[PDB]
């Protein structure tokens, strides 16, 4: 895998920590840019526990690496995403993801 | 989207400043954000036009333009040898912001329609004045020469002392000071050689125009006498100017128009010759940086220095008749301009289809904010958008510029409007007529009838519909709020019309002819272009046969046509890392493909183009040629310069049929046939051309995931134009396997119904949002800037067609 | 100018002795509006002036307005139609009822004076009676 | 690809100030040229 690139700073000393559980807001695009998830679509933030394996590898590494209140493009290749199985009727088989992700806190 | 690295990379946020920087020299476009250097530039674009500066945005953002001086005080210094933006205004305008190519805006009394804008060009910056070298004087305006040398400085002069200026050492502005008022035999050497030269020039250009101009007179000559000039008048090193007086010349109405022209022609020889010495135009003067507010051509000119110089030509006309001399005018040579196409110029607003009334009495208002040229009436639902409202019979529409009813054609019917004027227009489902009112009263055609039009068929209805040529204003009051309408009670209400929204819960949707170019399927009954889709035989890929069914007669249609193949060509998202029958490992293991297009002996090769467009292809240039192709390189380095990539960008990837012509064949008719065959290969961006089987030297280099059309633009010379073959060769794939996924392996050409020719078309319907962006500019202060704020956020859904890119 | 309409409506000389005139003197009613029963000057000015006496009327009036053309159509007399009106008041149209009443209600409220007025019986009755006479006749002549 | 597809955007519109420029053979108009944009306010999300 996952490559992190900061589309605004963040503080830049916050990081989360395993057991944490971040509260994000994301947009998911496919390698050539189609959209296929977004929580800003469903107007909630989307929130997940780190090391508890309940988002994708990707998600896992980029967001430990993203800081509080800093938003990052993650891309993420194949088998840092759902690989080869793919989610059948959304995401194409061998998919790498582009995530716009904004880390909006920890709690 | 390509990355570009700065310092501390950020989305632009809150108290950031982006300087951007355009040397159209190289060309280039250079960036920096907070005074750090952005690590990328734009160059090598297309000069076909004038660069502004701008923003764009969606709802929730305040930004403030810089422009330098007194309209926002730069943050950072601008790079030696950059001007400020705001020297750029031009003299007969006031700086200030603007939406770009808007069609509608806000209005005291509602929503305010606005046709095109009337754009200035790059070359209206180029003086041009009139060619007089070879105008050699007559003796007697040889002689004239040296007197109008001496007099047009004597009334310059005087003139000036006038106005103030009085003789000094240098040109002092401050302390009012000229070195130059003086005696013109004792002129400064260079000031007297061009006031020389310019006073011979002015009897050149007079002959030049076409004037016929000779000695009649010798007594008024001698008789001309000199104005006697006080000791006000009196320089400060007593200096006298001497403009002779010549109270007995009177003028004419064309002589007057030929002042104007020889004004124009004069202010226009100065601007070139200061071009070619180095001079340039800004809005403040800067003699140093020999910079003038002036450099301008005379089109541009500001109003009272256009009255200045019309005013002194006009005197040395005057000078001239009294002298005795015949200026004859030249006749009047009528030309046109025409500078677009009028069918597809003027913006056409009409109510959307589902609102046609087939019956009732129905009234609505359209207010003429300006005064030129404007159609108002009632549409079929059917209407074109590429033809000039009541051109065709789909439209009976009235146009007040000079008082014309147009269905069909034009005929005299009422009188012009008026700014302000409001037009009435009723229709009569009952009657089968049309009635048009100005300000309440009926416009009654020549014969006398009341009614516009009469015996209309009502078909499948009629809408509400008003045309607006370039830099015209007009106001639709459709009747949603019957109090806001002006003359329905004076005329219509107790007639027993009815506003034609007038129980409507939301204001009626509008449609507008946008002049943006698509390609849409060649329609199956084209009055002068006909596809024929061959079927593949033993030795004939399939094949689209493009032949013009009206040449070589009268009214044949002869223009630049765009082609394109309906589906495209995708390239793949990763590329690679760094007999006569098919091998089938290699055929099927290939990643290239072929299609060709042959021009048919007699169409000339010089006239055809062949290749590619992206989905992003707009340009309807009936003057085409590869020269007109967008391109852009967008260049990325290190902080220390050290190029990283230059990405080439373009939307037409095209060779020339000419480059195949030999010169031997050149300026001759060819009877065999020029086949042009196009490779891509998906899996590493690479795009080759074969000529009659032989490799040419043009090659392209895309990007991954970038799509493709294959494309032809033709100017047609016969009746049979070009031709699609959809083939293959050797170890290379069809399109068709490249096309579709089903096909992906089958080696077989193939031209499925999908597969079509689509044209560009000029002008096509669009609908007008029902809401707009509430956009607020201001000056902010003499240091803030200019101020663009937008809070309200506005969205709509969306509909995008994958294939096109739309 | 209705009941000079009228009259020409009704009498027969009238209107010869119209056409005698017109044709004998070459009159150019077509100048004097800038032969024909249409350019007829004496139901070319009604024509003008009716709008006028159509703003005297309510929307309300309407039905009111159909049933006197009614009994004028059945030949009744101003007095007859005078006391038609006067003891059907009761079959005027109501706003609610229509939603093309409600603007046009609307419009004669906005209008200053008309909506003070037309709160008198006799007035509506007069006004009724008068309208729906010229517009009879109207309907006559336009009619072959 | 082959089904049409939705979604909600926003619209964008664009400013300019009456300020043009450009080159020709000839031209009057100077060829370097220079502005600036200070950024107040920007909400990253105003939308989805
Ligand atoms: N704005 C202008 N429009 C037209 N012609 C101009 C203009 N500026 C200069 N010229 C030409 O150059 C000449 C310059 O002015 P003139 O010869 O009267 O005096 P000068 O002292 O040389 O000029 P200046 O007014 O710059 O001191 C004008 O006579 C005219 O021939």
């Amino acid at each position: 895998g996952v490559q992190v690139e900061t589309i605004s700073p963040g503080d830049g000393r916050t990081f989360p920590k395993r057991g944490q559980t971040c509260v994000v807001h994301y947009t998911g695009m496919l390698e050539d840019g189609k959209k296929f998830d977004s929580s800003r679509d469903r107007n909630k933030p989307f929130k997940f526990t780190l090391g508890k394996q309940e988002v994708i590898r990707g998600w896992e590494e980029g967001v430990a690496q993203m800081s509080v209140g800093q938003r990052a493009k993650l891309i993420i290749s194949s088998d840092y995403a759902y690989g080869a199985t793919g989610h059948p009727g959304i995401i194409p088989p061998h998919a790498t993801l582009v995530f716009d992700v904004e880390l909006l806190k920890l709690e | 989207a390509r990355p570009v690295t700065s310092p501390g990379q950020h989305l632009l946020a809150p108290e950031d400043v982006v300087s951007c920087c355009l040397d159209l020299s190289v060309p280039s476009i250079s960036f920096r954000i907070n005074g750090c250097p952005v690590q990328g530039v734009f160059e090598s674009f297309n000069l076909d036009g004038l660069f502004f500066p701008v923003v764009s945005f969606s709802a929730g953002i305040k930004v403030r333009f810089l422009l330098g001086g007194r309209h926002g005080e730069f943050k950072f210094l601008p790079p030696p040898g950059y001007a400020p933006c705001h020297e750029a205004v031009l003299p007969r305008e006031r700086l200030h912001l603007q939406p770009i190519k808007e069609y509608r805006r806000e209005g005291p009394r509602g929503p305010h329609l606005v046709g095109p804008s009337r754009c200035l060009s790059h070359l209206d910056f180029v003086p041009c004045p009139v060619d007089t070298i070879q105008i050699v004087l007559p003796p007697h305006l040889e002689r004239i020469r040296e007197k109008l040398a001496e007099n047009i400085h004597e009334l310059w002069a005087l003139t000036r002392i006038e106005q103030g200026w009085t003789y000094g050492p240098v040109r002092d502005d401050n302390k009012r000071l000229h070195p130059c008022l003086v005696n013109f035999h004792s002129l400064p050497e260079p000031e007297r050689n061009y006031n020389l030269q310019m006073s011979g020039e002015t009897l050149k250009t007079l002959l030049a125009l076409g004037c016929h101009v000779g000695m009649a007179d010798e007594k008024a000559e001698d008789n001309l006498k000199k104005t006697k000039l006080p000791k006000t008048y009196m320089m400060s090193n007593g200096y006298k100017p001497a403009p002779l007086d010549l109270s007995h010349v009177r003028l004419t109405p064309a002589q007057t128009t030929l002042v104007d022209r020889l004004a124009e022609n004069g202010h226009n020889v100065w601007a070139r010759d200061r071009v070619a010495q180095g001079w340039s135009y800004s809005a403040v003067q800067d003699i140093p940086a020999r910079r003038n507010p002036r450099l301008v051509p005379y089109r541009l000119l500001d109003e009272a220095t256009k009255r200045s110089n019309r005013d002194s030509l006009c005197q040395a006309v005057r000078t001239l008749l009294g002298y005795g001399y015949n200026i004859e005018p030249p006749d009047q040579e009528p030309s046109q301009v025409d500078s677009q196409s009028r069918g597809d110029r003027a913006r056409i607003f009409r109510a959307e289809k589902s609102y046609a009334v087939q019956s009732g009495r129905w009234y609505f208002e359209f207010e003429a904010v300006t005064t030129g040229e404007m159609r108002v009436g009632w549409a079929r639902p059917e209407l074109r958008p590429d033809v000039e409202l009541g051109a065709d019979d789909l439209a009976y529409v009235f146009n007040g510029h000079r008082g014309q009813r147009w269905h069909l054609g034009s005929e005299p019917f009422g009188r012009p409007w008026q700014s302000g004027d409001v037009v009435g227009c009723m229709i009569d489902l009952t009657e089968n007529t049309i009635i048009f009112t100005l300000n309440g009263e009926v416009l009654m055609s020549d014969s006398g009838s009341e009614t516009a039009f009469r015996d209309i068929e009502i078909g499948d209805g009629f809408l509400p519909v008003c045309s607006l040529g370039p830099g015209q204003v007009g106001h639709l009051n459709l009747g949603q709020d019957v109090s806001s309408l002006r003359f329905f009670a004076i005329c219509g209400l107790q007639e027993g019309f009815e506003p034609f929204a007038i129980n409507m819960q939301r204001p009626v949707t509008t449609w507008f002819s946008k002049s943006l170019p698509q390609f849409e399927p060649v329609p199956l009954e084209h009055p002068h272009y006909e596809v024929a889709r061959m079927d593949g035989t033993v030795d004939t890929p399939p094949c689209l046969r493009l032949t013009h069914r009206t040449w070589g007669s009268q009214n044949s249609l002869v223009e630049m046509l765009f082609l394109r193949l309906s589906l495209p060509v995708q390239f793949h998202q990763h590329f690679r890392c760094t007999d006569n029958r098919d091998d089938p490992e290699i055929i099927l293991n290939t990643t290239t493909y072929y299609y060709s297009v042959r021009v048919f002996a007699g169409q000339e090769p010089s006239c055809v183009w062949v290749g590619w467009v992206t989905p992003d292809y707009h340009q309807h240039d009936m003057s085409f040629d590869l020269s007109k192709v967008r391109a852009v390189t967008v260049t990325m380095g290190d902080e220390q310069g050290n190029v990283h990539s230059s990405l080439k960008c373009s939307n037409c990837y095209m060779v020339w049929g000419g480059d195949f012509v030999s010169p031997g064949q050149q300026g001759r008719i060819s009877h065999t046939d020029l086949v042009i065959g196009c490779l891509v290969d998906l899996a590493t961006g690479l795009m080759t051309f074969t000529a009659n089987g032989k490799e040419s030297n043009t090659f392209f280099q895309v990007e991954p995931n970038t799509k493709l059309f294959p494309a032809v633009f033709v100017l047609p010379t016969h009746q049979n134009v070009v031709q699609f073959e959809l083939g293959k060769q050797k170890n290379i794939m069809p399109l068709s396997a490249a096309m579709f996924l089903s096909e992906r392996k089958n080696p077989a050409p193939q031209c499925p119904p999908r597969l079509e020719v689509q044209m560009l078309m000029p002008v096509s319907w669009s609908r007008m949002p029902n809401h707009f962006l509430q956009v607020d500019t201001r000056r902010a202060g003499e240091r803030l800037g200019w101020a663009v704020q937008c809070q309200e956020p506005l969205m709509m859904m969306a509909l995008h067609i994958p294939e096109e890119n739309r | 100018v209705g009941e000079i309409f009228i009259y020409w409506s009704k009498s027969h000389n009238f209107k010869r002795e119209e056409q005698n005139f017109v044709v004998q003197n070459e009159i150019n009613n077509m100048s004097f509006l800038t032969y024909s029963v249409q350019t007829s000057l004496i139901v070319a000015t009604l024509k003008k002036m009716l709008p006028i006496g159509l703003n005297m009327c309510a929307p309300t009036d309407q039905d009111l307005i159909v049933l006197a053309k009614a009994r004028y159509a059945l030949k009744d007399t101003d007095e007859e139609v005078r006391e038609f009106l006067q003891n059907n008041l009761n079959l005027q149209g109501k706003v609610e009822g229509s939603p093309s009443l409600r603007w046009q209600m609307a419009l004669y409220r906005g209008v200053p004076g008309r909506e003070e007025d037309a709160d008198d019986p006799e007035k509506i009755v007069r006004r009724v009676q008068e309208v729906s006479a010229v517009l009879y006749h109207l309907d006559q002549t336009e009619h072959p | 690809e082959l089904l049409l597809q939705t979604n909600l955007i926003n619209y964008v519109t664009s400013i300019r100030p009456n300020i043009f420029v450009g080159r020709a053979e000839g031209s009057t108009q100077y060829g370097k040229w220079y502005f600036e944009v200070m950024v107040d306010e920007v909400a990253p999300f105003l939308t989805a």
